[PDB]
RNA sequence: AGAAGGGAGCUUGACUGCGAGACCUACAAGUCGAGCAGGGACGAAAGUCGGGCUUAGUGAUCCGGUGGUUCCGCAUGGAAG
RNA sequence: GGUAGCGAAAUUCCUUGUCGGGUAAGUUCCGACCCGCACGAAAGGCGUAACGAUUUGGGCACUGUCUCAACGAGAGACUCGGUGAAAUUUUAGUACCUGUGAAGAUGCAGGUUACCCGCGACAGGACGGAAAGACCCCAUGGAGCUUUACUGUAGUUUGAUAUUGAGUGUUUAACCCUCUAACCCGCACCACUAAUCGUGGUGGGAGACAGUGUCAGAUGGGCAGUUUGACUGG
RNA sequence: AAGCGACUGUUUAUCAAAAACACAGGUCUCUGCAAAAUCGUAAGAUGAAGUAUAGGGGCUGACGCCUGCCCGGUGCUGGA
RNA sequence: CUUCUAGUGAGAAAACAACUGCCCGUACCGUAAACCGACACAGGUAGUCGAGGAGAGUAUCCUAAGGUGAGCGAGCGAACU
RNA sequence: GGUGUAGUGGUAGGAGAGCGUUCUAAGGGCGUUGAAGGUCGAUCGUGAGGACGGCUGGAGCGCUUAGAAGUGAGAAUGCCGGUAUGAGUAGCGAAAGACAGGUGAGAAUCCUGUCCACCGUAUGACUAAGGUUUCCUGGGGAAGGCUCGUCCGCCCAGGGUU
RNA sequence: AUCCGGGAGUCAGACUGCGAGUGAUAAGAUCCGUAGUCGAAAGGGAAACAGCCCAGACCACCAGCUAAGGUCCCAAAAUAU
RNA sequence: GUAGCGGAGAAAUUCCAAACGAACUUGGAGAUAGCUGGUUCUCUCCGAAAUAGCUUUAGGGCUAGCCUCGGAAUUGAGAAU
RNA sequence: UUAAGUGAAUAAGGGCGCACGGUGGAUGCCUUGGCACUAGGAGCCGAUGAAGGACGGGACUAACACCGAUAUGCUUUGGGGAGCUGUAAGUAAGCUAUGAUCCAGAGAUUUCCGAAUGGGGGAACCCAAUAUCUUUUAUAGGAUAUUACUUUUCAGUGAAUACAUAGCUGAUUAGAGGUAGACGCAGAGAACUGAAACAUCUUAGUACCUGCAGGAAGAGAAAGAAAAUUCGAUUCCCUGAGUAGCGGCGAGCGAAACGGGAAGAGCCCAAACCAACAAGCUUGCUUGUUGGGGUUGUAGGACUCCGAUAUGGUAGUCUGUUAGUAUAGUUGAAGGAUUUGGAAAAUUCCGCUAAAGAGGGUGAAAGCCCCGUAGACGAAAUGCUGACAACACCUAGGAGGAUCCUGAGUACGGCGGAACACGAGAAAUUCCGUCGGAAUCCGCGGGGACCAUCCCGCAAGGCUAAAUACUCCCUAGUGACCGAUAGUGAACCAGUACCGUGAGGGAAAGGUGAAAAGCACCCCGGAAGGGGAGUGAAAUAGAUCCUGAAACCGUGUGCCUACAACAAGUCAAAGCUCGUUAAUGAGUGAUGGCGUGCCUUUUGUAGAAUGAACCGGCGAGUUACGAUUGCAUGCGAGGUUAAGUCGAAGAGACGGAGCCGCAGCGAAAGCGAGUCUGAAUAGGGCGAAUGAGUAUGUAGUCGUAGACCCGAAACCAUGUGAUCUAC
């Protein structure tokens, strides 16, 4: 009893070339070329989700300090005068604030210089 | 490999033409060579020990009587071979399902008469087989079968 | 150096059957051994003695030779083996 | 225990030996010398006219061989119409320097330089293409060759015995002989018969020898099958 | 002018034409004819329709002058 | 082919006339585009004939009888081969 | 079922549990009111993978449970087929032609003429091998002819060797 | 951990502390002993870097704290005392 | 005319149908290769070695050591202080 | 207006997404041909001219099928009943109800080559001799028979050499060659390989070559197997058993008899003796020819004595009588309407049939439409197999023990080789070569060297069915076998085209539609090709014709792109353009961070180490038989059958030979819950002390087999080459 291989590999190599559209020439048309191609964004899109929430860190930390310097601090002074009166904002709502609401991240400001004054 | 209508020689030289060494023109790879490892002339039956066996013609009948499903009757007369009396004489015991009728002996007009219905199957008593009995739905042996059966399988 | 070194007397234990338990070790091999039985040497005894202060001096199996034997022996008694 | 003859040689390591010649200048050449690593008399020694698409050194003549290049003719190349391949090829949006790294990077780090697309030319790189290194070692790989490597063998030879018979003598059984009927004849004549084959027949020669069978001892790279270890700064 | 080979000839079809091979001449040795030698299991053949001034085998290689010493070893021949 | 006999062995010499005489090949290429070279391929292929001037000549140059213009072209007038 | 605590990089390799292909049996189904196959979609599951909808297509095919296997492909300087790159690139195989006029859908290349040029111990004439119809006449232009072609040793029809 | 049983793979290692031989107390050399990493290990630091320093990735987050190493600009954090 | 365990050689390992230290074709034959290349779906749990001994042995193998799966067993036999 | 600043848009060409085409032939579905078997037949043809070929025969005839100058066919006996002159269209001429065509049995004709056979030869050609007959006035020309070689029988002639034997002529008798790439019995007879090298040994008396066969062959009727109490010719299967053995005792080779079955069957000569004839006429009875007798071990026969002169069988014939059987055929039940379609067998209603619901066809899927099927019937002729008849053959008891017979250069022995599972071994038994060489029933052979005793047989002569092996071929079927790169090399005009001097090597290539209805007519164009119009359910089904994937080549467009160093993506993200299986939507994307392919082999790779141009198809741990372990089921101190017989190629019962387990120890004699060593009751080794097995299924590993696939250089054995080159 004889089993042609019919029309399985056709299925699965169509589902890797579907994977690989808008690539450049070759490698969104030949099925080697696609193949390699797609495990190499497997493995990059891995690396970048955990590189992700370093990047946005780093952008946070850099709007603090630029707003900070405008009311007479730096950014270390600033989270210890904050972390010594018991405050917990996260540096994303820090930087919304320095964006949005001026008076609010001057009204916090102030509290750290006071209590960092001791 | 060695049974193709083929080659003994070898195709080209080992070295020098910019080649694959190759061996024949029927190798397993070449288009139209020979089968590695196909089906061969095989037996595919065996036996089991012999009080198995009987523990299946036992328990298959007893499942067929443990739910009302074989039918005893007095005798299957017949003056010619008719297939309409048969399906008559079938409605009459209300039988709708796949039957085995288990006869006896020579009872030869029975069982012509009863061929040929599509759901249908005849048996002498000599010869039932698991097969037979887990088929069906229901069985219809006669009287006189049914004490024969009960003399060989003892 | 309570000799394992060196002299004198008598002797053949440079014994037979063994062996609880250890050591070494992939295997095959290698090493030590109290004690029991038979029959002894030396010594008045207690005792010590299964070669030499200790550790080198050796070579599986197959095949062949010599001696022993209360074993087998192709119908039986022998023989060949 | 190397004679005549020859000798830094188609042979001489040291070595470009030393001396004379030829050049302005000569490790090659020619003449000689003898200290011949390692000439030498038929695997011939030393001469030698004629001859050589042989090997070597020097002269005259002639010249684009060269100083040192220039011009000209034709064919390809270049542009247009017709026709129309190839080796190669992981995908390519395919710069340079100093470093790094399987220790010599277009592609990695830091810099420096650079608008997009082609045509005619040159060969520095792509450890460029073509050929699963011919060099070296391994496979308890092969194959051809050698022999005083092992084990065999064709061929040649020597004895016993069968074919295979008969008589005399000489000695301690063996031996020398003589015979004629076997066996042999690539001798002559005759018939089958058109015949240098063959078979028969008669002479002649030779003879229990030879040839042939079985067994035995020698010899046998003529020919055959194989073996010829490992460790190792390759 | 010098080396090699006397000479005409032959050779690695397709990287070697030569100082290599051959050659006329020299010498040693085998062979009395059904010769020795070679093809073949044998029959049959070449040698040769020849017969030692002939036929086979080894070395040297026109021609000129010449070709020393050794028979212990190994082959070959003869011996008893 | 020509003689000489041996030889089964009527009587054939030579005039005219008129009659008889079977089988196979026969085209075309053949110093080539028709054969051997995978090709409409700068190679190879036995024999006979093979003219004039000047010349020893079948050498050499130009020609007679005969054959042919060769199966990619038109321009330009660089490097380089 | 809840809740706690602990764990969950991996080559050679051992152990477990599954996905998909073809065929057999039994059962329950679908189909010209359109099966398999093909193509597209922004859909579902922890993975192999599973659906539903459009277009194409024209006659067969799923699902459940068990069985049996020529049962899964990216690589062997693998084998067969089809198509690219190099690229409109190398080459187009020794040599003298020019013009007028014909034919024709169409002419450097076929026909006819005129002048020019080449071989001439051959590139002339005859023949033995070898080939085997290539020979003659009338038509043709799809392929062969290294371009072209109205032409041909090519193609079609008839005929020729005494 | 030990005992019985089914199935294996491995028998070319490399560098870095430390302590020895060969070497010239040379080698990214060679040969042993002892610990780690690599082999078979991603992530941060060391410009780039198998083997060094920190640390062992089941998965999601645009939340937080630290390690080695750092805070003038490239480039996150002190032009700190 | 001479044919492969062979022929022929004015001798070069030279020729025997473009290949000769032993032609070509078919068969034994799927010769042998301790060597080189390749070996096709998924997820979960665990997870080595590059050493010792012996080897016509040194890039091969065998036994032990080191991994994995199933069972048995008294324990308090394992480890770290 | 002047200065300073910021600055879009515009594409020669390219990218991404989407839409439509072209090329190409994957995928699906399908079969016209294959593969493995079962049951039955048949198992040879040929000098009375084979197997295989060449050349011919048609109204037109290149090819294939058929046939042979009587050529696409002739006669005859049966069947069948309307069309027919093959493929094969196309046309032209005809034939048939006075029976064509077609089908089965028996006949007739049958060129040329070939064993080829009158002589020759480069197969299908050439050349004769002798008789009879023909054309011609005649020669030349045409036809028919006969003519090889050997053997084996008989005449004539015949001689070196007289008698006659070689020889020669004539008549008679048989052979000769091919194959079925199979099966059997003989002769001669390798190598690679395994032994991790290699010589004995293995591969293996295998492959190849040569002879002889037959439908089967071979063996076959005890000089046998054994061991008390025996049995009776041969062959084949199960088991004994991987045992007893053999072996550089290495790799490895490897029995038989007993026990259970299939099938069964026995016969004929030589010799003694007795007659008829011929020669030696010993006129002794020595040589012989025909006929009779006689066939064995419990010894049998001859011979003498009497009985009987009947009765049991055959493996025999091209002799009769029927019975069947193979090769053609006959007959054979039962349905209409409705819906959707081009067309129903599908759907819905309402019926019928079955000793027939196996299968194939029909415009889609049919018990009831067609061919069939279950059942019933049939043969002029020829061939097979039974039965019963004839005819042919063969077959008798009892007693005696005076004498005669019972297979000779044989059995056997020495030497050399081989065959037996048995390699010279302690080597019985059976063969071959060579030499030596018995006995005669008061005898001769065997029981594994050899002897004695006992037991079983009677060599040196011949034949014989069945039970077992194989399939070129014919009939009827079957398959958890293939489905066009598969299955035969070959589904198609294949051993073909093509390649080679030759032996030899050797392919590619299936599919319009239900039906050709295969596109009349018009238009552009030399034509090819195309556009309308028509056929058709559909032409984007139009002959390169089902479906129509990818590489690769184009055309059109939404978004981006000419200051930029890019393993080509990934994460972050403005602008523009859309709007989906509706949800944290889709395409493109300036600009910013990060980032050295895939595979193999390695201590270690981006590697300047290795492989791949790309796309598609194909392409690698399987099976048989054994051994072991785990899981599972049935029985349990027990478990289980093998070959074989009946049965549907099956299930589904018989069959207890045999195998494992239930007891061990020892080299063995042997003893036994114990035994061996030992003087030992000592000690120690191995065992017992409740301590579970066996059959089958399934999976993991191993052995023998090519054993996961591909790959050498080589070795051996038949054959084909001097059309090139050497002499």
């Amino acid at each position: 009893a004889r089993v042609k291989g019919g029309t399985v590999t056709r299925k699965r190599r169509k589902k890797v070339l579907k994977l690989a559209k808008g690539y450049y020439g070759s490698k969104h048309t030949l099925f080697k070329s696609a193949k390699e191609q797609v495990m190499n964004s497997y493995y990059y899109a891995f690396r970048d989700r955990r590189q992700k929430k370093r990047d946005f860190r780093k952008l946070w930390i850099a709007r603090i300090n630029a707003a900070a310097r405008m009311n007479g601090l730096s950014y270390s002074k600033l989270m210890h005068g904050l972390k010594l009166a018991e405050i917990d904002i996260n540096r994303k709502m820090l930087a919304d604030l320095a964006v949005n609401d001026a008076a609010a991240f001057t009204a916090l400001a102030e509290q750290a210089k006071d209590a960092l004054s001791k | 490999r060695s049974a193709v209508r083929g080659g003994g020689r070898k195709p080209w030289r080992q070295k020098g033409t910019g080649r694959a060494r190759q061996g024949s023109i029927r190798s397993p790879q070449w288009r139209g060579g020979g089968v590695v490892f196909g089906p061969t002339p095989r037996s595919y039956s065996y036996k089991l020990p012999k009080k198995v066996r009987r523990l299946a013609m036992k328990s298959v009948l007893s499942d067929k009587v443990a739910e009302n499903n074989l039918v005893a009757v007095e005798g299957l007369s017949f003056d010619a071979p008719k297939t309409k009396e048969f399906k008559q004489v079938l409605a009459n015991l209300s039988i709708d399902t796949k039957v085995l009728v288990v006869l006896e002996n020579g009872n030869d007009f029975a069982a012509l008469s009863a061929r040929n219905l599509p759901n249908v199957s005849v048996v002498t008593s000599d010869n039932v087989s698991v097969l037979d009995v887990v088929s069906a739905n229901k069985v219809l042996a006669t009287q006189t079968a049914l004490t024969q059966i009960e003399e060989v399988l003892a």
